[PDB]
DNA sequence: ATGCATGCATGCGCATGCATGC
DNA sequence: GCATGCATGCGCATGCATGCAT
C-alpha cells in the first residue's frame, strides 16, 4: 500500500491511498515506511451487467521500485571515486566539530550546546550486552524545556527535514493504537499483518515529541515502557509478538506555570513521572534574558533572513553529504582505551564532589 | 522428476534393501555398531521414533542423501518400513506394543531464513530457525477410520487418513447403500495433532523490516515438545496440497503455504553438599555468593539469603497458624541497584514471579475471568500472588500500586488466601509465597531525621507484615564511588562485542541451586534447645528502654520473627536443632532492622545502649573504620564550610580515636593499622607525628 | 467440557474442587465441510468427557445434652475458644456469646428486632486482634473474613446489573449477602468507602440490603453478626 | 442437490457523556 | 477548573449456527 506525498496535496484534501502489487526479485524490496518511485502500468480488476446474446476497481502493477533520492567495505565499494573524496575531506577536519553545528543550524543565533546534544544524540552510542543476559542501552534521549518562544520547536523540525526516517508528534494528537503497532487480519490467506506505529516507523531513527507534557499518563507509560525494555509486545486477536523499537526520543516541553522558576528545581518546573525523568540522558534549559544585545543579534538574523530569503545562506557541506557520512560513521564501533578507565573514574570523582555542601544547590542530582 | 522414479515399486524395493544394509553395518569412529546400541536405549523407554543422522547417509550412500530433499514423503515412508523391519527383526513382542516406528533426521546443511521461503522450496525438505509465539495443545485425529452403516450394522474396512482431503467411503459393499455414515468411535485409530505459530527472532531482524511467521504442524511423538517463547529449529516440508488452499471465492488466485516439520531443536551430589556443610565457613560463602555482579550491600545479601532458606510453619491443632515465609521490602533512593537484586532472585528461584506496580504488567495482580485473547477460551487467571504459591514474588515500584493491588497484597499476607467471588464463582485459592518488594521514599531522598514510615506512603499495616526493612542511601563516599566506577567500567570494557570480598571463594550457581533445593527438602530444625530466660530478658529491656525513649515500642511479633530467622539459620547448617549462634544472629539482624528503622536522636541513643548484641560475630576492625569514617567526614565538613574548599590532604590525631575506642573498651590498634581495611581506604598512620593521613 | 446426564445435574456449583470419573469420547453429528477463516485442520473432531462420577472436596443429640447438661458449660466453652492466646478471658467469652447469638422475633404489627450480636474492639497494634477474627472465622459454621474494603475479588456489599445480551437482572453476592445467619469479620474498620459506609447502617439496623434500579427493587436479606476490629 | 447469505453473539476500536477528586 | 473513572451509544469486523434458491 503506498499513500500520496504532502507536496501534492491540493486544497483541504486528503492522500490518497493506492495498491500496488510486486512480482518475483521486486518483492524482495519496498519495506514499510519509505519513500520510493515505481514504475509500472495502470491495470483494472473487478470487484451495468453482462448477459448472453459490472463492477472494477484499480490496481497498480510495478516493475521496478527505487529510492525517491538515493558493512564498512560494502559502503566503500557502493560508493563512488567523488564521494568517497568529499568523504574523506569532511573526516580529517577538526572544524567538522563546528562546521556541522553551522551546517544543519544556519538560522538559528546561538545555543551552540543544544546543537552539539543533537548531533550527539544523532550519532549515538554503541549497545551492548552482557553475560548475563542482560541489555545495555547505546541510544541517547534529550529533552529541552525553556520559556516561549525561545526557538523550542526549531530544532525538532531541523530533525525532520534532515533525518530521513524521523516521526514527530505533538501533544494528544496521537492516540496509544498511533503508538506502538496494530494487528488486523490478511486478506487473502489466514495470515496476520501488522501496521507499525510512529515508534516502529523511527526504528533506528529519531523520534520527536513536542507538548511532551500535554501526553497522557497511559501514553507516557507506553513511552517508558518502549524506552527501557526496547520492545513492543502485542497480544491481541490471536496473535502474539514482539518487535524491535530501538529509537532515541528528542523531546520539548515547557514549565507548568509558563515560565521557568529560578529558585526551584528541576523536578519542581515539570510534571513529569520520576522513572521517565530519569531515563534522559540530557536535559536543557533555555531562559530568554531581557538584554539589549541579544535582542539586536535576533532581530538582525531574522530581518536578514526574511530580507534574503535564500541568498542569507553559507552551508559549508550539502545536507546529502552529511546524511552520507553520517551513514558511514554509525557502523563504527570504538572502543576505550585503558587510560580512559582511570580518566573517567576520576572525572566522575570530581563530578561527584561538586555534589558537596560547601556550594549552593544544584537544580539536577548526579 | 524425482518422485516419480521412487514412486515404481523396483527402485523402492532397491532403497529398502539398501537402508536395511546401511541399519544393519552402519558403525562410529571407533568401530561400535551405532544402531545397535541406539535401538536398545529407545527399546529401555517404549519410544517410537528413530533419530538418523544425515551426515552419516550421505558418507554411507550417496543416493538416498540425494534423492532425500526433493522427495520426502515417500523416501521417508520406506525408511519408516525398514527401521520397523530391522527393529521387529531384533526383538518380536514389539508387534504387541507399537505397530509403527518414525524415522527423523537430525542434522542438516542449514537452510535459509523465514524471510528466502518461496517458489523455489514448494514441496522440498528445509531447516529453519525460530521462536515459538503460540499453542493450541494435543487434538485427536482419525487414523483407519471404521464406519458404521445406517441401514444394517456392517463395520466398513478402514480407511487411511490422508492429510489432503476428508475420508469419503464409497458405499456398503452388502446393502450398496451410499448414504450418510458415522465414525465407530469404539474401534477407530487415533493420532496426536498440534499446531505452533513460528516467528523470526527479534535479534536477528534487520532493521527497518518486520518479523515475519509462518505455521507448523506437529504429530504423532513431536507433540507438547516446545513451550511458547522458546527458540526452536525445525527440520519440515514445505507443503500447498492440500484441500483448502488456494483460494478460490474472492481475490487473487494465493495459495496459502505449511510446513509439515519432523524433527525439533531447542547421589554424588547428595555428598557433596554434606560436604559443603561440613565446612567451617559454608554461611559466610552463601552469602557473599548472592549477587556476583553487585558491589557492597553485604547486609541485603545476607537479609536475602536468609528469606531464600525461608522457616517453618506451625499449626497447634487447626486454631493458631502461624506462617514461616519472611517477606523482605527494600527502600531506597534511585540509582542504588534495587531491580538488580530482583532480577537476580528471579534468575535464581526455580518459582519466581515478577510484577511492577506501574502497570503494563506482563503477570497481573488480580484474579479476574476473561476469554483469552490468544487462546479465544473462557478463563479464570488468578494473580501472580497464586501463580507464585509456595515460591517468591518480586514487587518493583511498590508505591505506585493502586487499591484493588493494595487490598490484594492486604489480604495476600494477611491471610494467606485469596477469595473471588465473579460472574457466579465462589472460589478460595492458596496464596503461601514470599514476597520480596522494592520502593523509593515520597520526597525522592530518605529523610532521616523522619522516621520510615513517614518517609513511605504504604501504610502501617502494610510495613508491619514484612520481617525485614532495609534502608539504602546515596551518601558521598568517594573511595565507594571511585570503586563503583571502575566496577562499571570494567562490567562495560568486558563486554564489548569484539574476588574483593573477605571470602574465600563464591560457590557456582549450579551448586548454590542443589544446596536450596537439598535443605528445603531434607532440613526441618527443632527449637528443643532455646534458652527461654535469655530472650525474656531481652525483650523486657528492650520493651522498658523503648518505652523510655518514648517511639516505637517493640511487639511479640519480632520475637516470632527472630525465631524464624534462627531457624532459617538452622536450615543453612543442615543443623537438625538449633543452638545459640543462629539464635544471636537473629537477634542481631533483627535489632538492626528495628533501630535503622527510628529517627535520628532514638537510633543513636539505642545504637549507644545496645552495642553488646549488635557486636555479635563483628570484627573491631569495622568499628574502628566507621569511626575513622565519622572523625574524616566531621573534618571535612568542618573544611568546607570554613575555607569554602576542600585541602589536597585529611589529617587526624591518633588521640581521638584512641580514646573513642577506650569508650568502646578497645585498647590496642596495631592489628587495625596492620588490618586489610586500612590499606582498603588508602589510610595511613605515621608515628613521627602520630597522625593518620588520607 | 463435561456432559452430565439424569440425576447428575445440580450436583456441582461452580467454583467447586471437583474429582470426575467418566468416559472419554468425540461429538457426533454427521459429517461437514470445513469452514471458516482457517481451513488447515483436516478431519478434527471436538471431544468431551461424559460424566459417570462425581466427588466434591442421633447419637450426637444425646453427646451434646450431656455436654450442655453440665454445671461447667461456661467455662468449658470460655476455654475452648483460643488456648492459644494468653488472657482475655472476657473477650473469650464475648466472643463465644456472639458466635451463639440470640434469638430474632417477629411481631403481629409485621416489624422484626435483631437477634444477633455486634461488637467493636479498639487497640493498640501487636493485641492478638487478627488471629480471634480468624478464629471466629474458622469456628463458626458461616463464616466470611473482609478488610473492610472488600476483597481481592469480592465487594463487602451486593451490586446490581443488566446483561445488554439477554436483559437479565444479574446480582454479584457481596461479603454480607454470602454470608446469612453467619459472623462477618471485619479487619480495618477505619478505611470503608462511602457508599459501603452508608449500606452497613441498614445492614447492621434492619439486616437487609434495598437496592433500586432502571425497572427493579428488591430487598435482599442479610442476617449477619459482625466483629469489627479498628486501630486508633 | 449443494454451496452461500443471513441471523445472532462477541471482540475491537472509538467517541461521548456523567461523576469526582485534587 | 480540569483530567479521569465508569457507563453507554456508534460503527465495525469476526466467528458460529442453519436454512434453502439456483
Ligand atoms: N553497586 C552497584 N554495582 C554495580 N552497578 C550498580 C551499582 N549500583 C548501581 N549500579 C548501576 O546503576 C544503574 C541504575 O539502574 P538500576 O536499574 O540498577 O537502578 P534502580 O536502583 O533500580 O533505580 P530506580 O530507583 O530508578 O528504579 C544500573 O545500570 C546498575 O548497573
Ligand atoms: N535564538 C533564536 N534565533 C533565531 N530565531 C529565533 C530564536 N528564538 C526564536 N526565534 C524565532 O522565533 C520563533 C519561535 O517560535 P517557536 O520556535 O515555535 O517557539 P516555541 O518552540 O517555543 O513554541 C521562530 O520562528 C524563530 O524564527
Ligand atoms: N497475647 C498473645 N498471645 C499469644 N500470641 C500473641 C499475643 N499477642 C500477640 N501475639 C502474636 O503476635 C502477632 C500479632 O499480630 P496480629 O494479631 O496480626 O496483630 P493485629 O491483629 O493487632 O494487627 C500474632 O501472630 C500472635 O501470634
Ligand atoms: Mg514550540
Ligand atoms: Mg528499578
Ligand atoms: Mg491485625
Ligand atoms: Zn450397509
Amino acid at each position: 500500500r503506498i499513500q500520496e506525498t504532502q507536496a501534492e496535496l491540493p486544497r483541504g484534501s486528503i492522500p490518497r491511498s493506492l495498491e500496488v502489487i510486486l512480482r518475483a526479485e521486486a518483492v524482495e524490496s519496498a519495506q514499510a515506511g519509505d519513500k520510493c518511485d515505481f514504475t509500472g502500468t495502470l491495470i483494472v480488476v473487478p470487484d451495468a451487467r453482462a448477459e448472453t446474446n459490472l463492477s472494477y476497481r484499480l490496481v497498480f502493477l510495478a516493475c521496478c521500485v527505487a529510492p525517491t533520492n538515493p558493512t564498512a567495505e560494502s559502503i566503500k565499494n557502493q560508493m563512488t571515486v567523488k564521494e568517497w573524496e568529499k568523504v574523506f575531506e569532511m573526516s580529517q577536519d577538526k572544524n567538522l566539530y563546528h562546521n556541522l553545528c553551522t551546517s544543519l543550524f544556519p538560522t538559528i543565533h546561538g545555543n551552540d550546546e543544544v546543537k552539539r546534544g543533537v548531533l550527539l544524540m544523532l550519532f549515538g552510542g554503541v549497545p551492548k550486552t552482557t553475560g548475563e543476559g542482560t541489555s545495555l542501552r547505546g541510544d541517547i534521549n534529550v529533552c529541552i524545556v525553556g520559556d516561549p518562544s525561545t526557538a523550542k520547536s526549531q530544532f525538532l523540525k531541523h530533525v525532520e527535514e534532515f533525518s530521513p526516517r524521523a516521526v514527530y508528534t505533538s501533544g494528544k494528537a496521537s492516540s496509544a493504537a498511533g503508538l506502538t503497532a496494530a494487528v488486523v487480519r490478511d486478506e487473502e490467506s489466514h495470515e496476520f499483518v501488522i501496521e507499525a506505529g510512529a515508534l516502529m516507523l523511527a526504528d533506528n531513527g529519531v523520534c520527536c515529541i513536542d507538548e511532551f507534557d500535554k501526553m497522557d499518563v497511559r501514553d507516557q507509560v507506553a513511552i517508558h515502557e518502549a524506552m527501557e525494555q526496547q520492545t513492543i509486545s502485542i497480544t491481541k486477536a490471536g496473535v502474539k509478538a514482539t518487535l524491535n523499537a530501538r529509537t532515541s526520543i528528542l523531546a520539548a516541553a515547557n514549565p507548568i506555570s509558563g515560565h521557568y522558576d529560578r529558585s526551584k528545581s528541576l523536578k519542581q518546573n515539570i510534571n513529569l513521572s520520576a522513572p521517565i525523568m530519569s531515563r534522559f540522558d540530557l536535559f536543557f534549559i533555555l531562559v530568554d534574558e531581557c538584554n539589549e544585545v541579544t535582542d539586536y543579534a535576533i532581530a538582525r538574523r531574522i530581518v536578514d533572513l526574511h530580507s534574503r530569503i535564500e541568498e542569507s545562506i553559507d552551508r559549508v557541506y550539502s545536507l546529502d553529504d552529511i546524511r552520507r557520512y553520517l551513514l558511514f560513521a554509525r557502523q563504527f564501533k570504538p572502543k576505550i582505551s585503558k587510560e580512559s578507565e582511570d580518566f573517567i573514574v576520576e572525572q566522575y570523582k570530581h563530578l561527584r564532589q561538586r555534589d558537596g555542601s560547601g556550594v549552593t544547590k544544584s537544580s539536577w542530582r548526579i | 522428476s524425482v518422485r516419480e522414479w521412487v514412486s515404481m515399486a523396483g527402485p523402492r524395493l532397491e532403497i529398502h534393501h539398501r537402508f536395511k544394509n546401511f541399519l544393519r553395518t552402519h558403525v562410529d569412529s571407533h568401530g561400535h555398531n551405532v544402531f545397535k546400541e541406539r535401538i536398545s536405549d529407545m527399546c529401555k523407554e517404549n519410544r517410537e521414533s528413530l533419530v538418523v543422522n544425515y551426515e552419516d547417509l550421505a558418507a554411507r550412500e550417496h543416493v538416498l542423501a540425494y534423492f532425500l530433499p526433493e522427495a520426502p514423503a515417500e523416501l521417508l515412508q520406506i525408511f519408516d518400513e525398514a527401521a520397523l523391519e530391522v527393529v521387529l527383526a531384533m526383538y518380536p513382542k514389539y508387534d504387541r506394543i507399537t505397530n509403527h516406528i518414525h524415522v527423523r533426521i537430525s542434522h542438516l546443511p542449514l537452510v535459509e531464513e523465514l524471510r528466502s521461503l518461496r517458489q523455489l522450496h514448494l514441496n522440498q525438505l528445509i531447516r529453519t530457525s525460530g521462536v515459538v509465539t503460540s499453542c493450541t495443545g494435543v487434538l485427536p485425529q482419525l487414523s483407519m477410520v471404521k464406519y458404521n452403516c445406517n441401514k444394517c450394522n456392517f463395520v466398513l474396512g478402514p480407511f487411511c487418513q490422508s492429510q489432503n482431503q476428508e475420508v469419503k467411503p464409497g458405499s456398503c459393499p452388502e446393502c450398496q447403500s451410499a448414504g450418510p455414515f458415522e465414525v465407530n468411535m469404539e474401534e477407530t485409530i487415533y493420532q496426536n495433532y498440534q499446531r505452533i505459530r513460528i516467528q523470526e527472532s527479534p535479534g536477528k531482524v534487520a532493521a527497518g523490516r518486520l518479523p515475519r511467521s509462518k505455521d507448523a504442524i506437529l504429530l504423532a511423538d513431536l507433540v507438547d515438545s516446545c513451550k511458547p517463547g522458546d527458540e526452536i529449529e525445525l527440520t519440515g516440508i514445505y507443503h500447498n496440497n492440500y484441500d483448502g488452499s488456494l483460494n478460490t471465492a474472492n481475490g487473487f488466485p494465493v495459495f496459502a503455504t505449511v510446513i509439515l516439520a519432523n524433527h525439533v531443536a531447542k547421589d554424588e551430589d547428595v555428598k557433596m553438599i554434606t560436604s559443603l556443610s561440613k565446612d567451617q565457613q559454608i554461611g559466610e560463602k552463601i552469602f557473599a555468593s548472592i549477587a556476583p555482579s553487585i558491589y557492597g550491600h553485604e547486609d541485603i545479601k545476607r537479609g536475602l539469603a536468609l528469606a531464600l532458606f525461608g522457616g517453618e510453619p506451625k499449626n497447634p491443632g487447626g486454631k493458631h497458624k502461624v506462617r514461616g515465609d519472611i517477606n523482605v521490602l527494600l527502600c531506597g533512593d534511585p540509582g542504588t541497584a534495587k531491580s538488580q537484586f530482583l532480577k537476580y532472585i528471579e534468575k535464581v528461584s526455580s518459582r519466581a514471579i515478577f510484577t511492577t506496580g506501574q502497570g503494563a504488567s506482563a503477570v497481573g495482580l488480580t484474579a479476574y475471568v476473561q476469554r483469552h485473547p490468544v487462546s479465544r477460551e473462557w478463563t479464570l487467571e488468578a494473580g501472580a500472588l497464586v501463580l507464585a504459591d509456595r515460591g517468591v514474588c518480586l514487587i518493583d515500584e511498590f508505591d505506585k500500586m493502586n487499591d484493588q493491588d493494595r487490598t490484594s497484597i492486604h489480604e495476600a499476607m494477611e491471610q494467606q488466601s485469596i477469595s473471588i467471588s465473579k460472574a457466579g464463582i465462589v472460589t478460595s485459592l492458596q496464596a503461601r509465597c514470599t514476597v520480596i518488594a522494592a520502593a523509593n521514599p515520597i520526597g525522592g531522598r530518605y529523610d532521616p531525621s523522619l522516621t520510615f514510615s513517614e518517609n513511605v506512603d504504604l501504610t502501617e499495616p502494610i510495613i508491619s507484615r514484612f520481617d525485614i526493612l532495609c534502608v539504602v542511601r546515596d551518601t558521598v563516599d568517594p573511595v565507594q564511588d571511585e570503586m563503583l566506577a571502575r566496577f562499571v567500567v570494567g562490567s562495560h570494557v568486558r563486554h564489548h562485542p569484539s574476588p574483593n570480598t573477605y571470602g574465600v571463594e563464591p560457590l557456582p550457581q549450579e551448586v548454590l541451586k542443589k544446596y536450596i533445593i537439598y535443605a528445603k527438602e531434607r532440613v526441618h530444625p527443632k527449637l528443643n534447645q532455646m534458652d527461654q530466660d535469655k530472650v525474656a530478658k531481652m525483650y523486657s529491656d528492650l520493651r522498658k528502654e523503648s518505652m523510655a525513649t518514648g517511639s516505637i515500642p517493640i511487639t511479640v511479633r519480632h520475637i516470632e520473627s527472630m525465631i524464624r530467622m534462627a531457624e532459617a539459620h538452622a536450615r543453612i547448617h543442615l543443623r537438625d536443632y538449633v543452638i545459640e549462634d543462629d539464635v544471636n544472629m537473629a537477634i542481631r539482624v533483627m535489632l538492626e532492622s528495628f533501630i535503622d528503622t527510628q529517627k535520628f536522636s532514638v537510633m543513636r541513643s539505642m545504637r549507644k545502649t545496645f552495642a553488646r548484641y549488635l557486636s555479635f560475630r563483628r570484627d573491631n576492625n569495622e568499628l574502628l573504620l566507621f569511626i575513622l569514617k565519622q572523625l574524616v567526614a566531621e573534618q571535612v565538613t568542618y573544611q568546607r564550610n570554613r575555607f569554602g574548599a576542600q585541602q589536597d590532604t585529611i589529617e587526624v590525631p591518633e588521640k581521638d580515636l584512641v580514646d573513642k575506642a577506650r569508650q568502646i573498651n578497645i585498647h590496642n590498634l596495631s592489628a587495625f593499622y596492620d588490618s586489610e581495611l586500612f590499606r582498603m581506604n588508602k589510610f595511613s598512620h605515621d608515628l613521627k607525628r602520630k597522625m593518620i593521613l588520607q | 467440557q463435561l456432559y452430565c446426564d439424569r440425576y447428575l445435574c445440580d450436583k456441582v456449583v461452580p467454583g467447586n474442587r471437583v474429582t470426575i470419573m467418566g468416559i472419554y469420547s468425540i461429538k457426533k453429528f454427521g459429517l461437514t465441510t470445513s469452514r471458516g477463516r482457517d481451513r488447515v485442520g483436516v478431519g478434527i473432531r471436538s471431544s468431551y468427557i461424559r460424566v459417570l462420577g462425581i466427588q466434591v472436596d442421633p447419637q450426637e443429640e444425646e453427646e451434646f445434652r450431656r455436654l450442655a447438661a453440665l454445671p461447667n458449660v461456661y467455662e468449658v466453652i470460655s476455654k475452648s475458644i483460643a488456648p492459644s492466646i494468653f488472657g482475655g478471658t472476657d473477650m473469650k467469652k464475648a466472643i463465644a456469646c456472639l458466635l451463639f447469638g440470640g434469638s430474632r422475633k417477629r411481631l403481629p404489627d409485621g416489624l422484626t428486632r435483631r437477634g444477633d450480636i455486634n461488637l467493636l474492639m479498639l487497640g493498640d497494634p501487636g493485641t492478638a486482634k487478627s488471629q480471634l477474627l480468624k478464629f471466629v472465622e474458622k469456628c463458626s459454621p458461616i463464616g466470611v473474613y473482609t478488610s473492610g474494603k472488600g476483597s481481592s475479588a469480592a465487594g463487602l456489599t451486593a451490586s446490581v446489573m443488566r446483561d445488554p445480551s439477554s436483559r437479565n437482572f444479574i446480582m454479584e453476592g457481596g461479603a454480607m449477602v454470602l454470608a446469612d445467619g453467619g459472623v462477618v469479620c471485619i479487619d480495618e474498620f477505619d478505611k470503608m468507602r462511602e457508599d459501603d459506609r452508608v449500606a452497613i447502617h441498614e445492614a447492621m439496623e434492619q439486616q437487609t440490603i434495598s437496592i433500586a434500579k432502571a425497572g427493579i427493587t428488591t430487598t435482599l436479606n442479610s442476617r449477619c453478626s459482625v466483629l469489627a476490629a479498628a486501630n486508633s
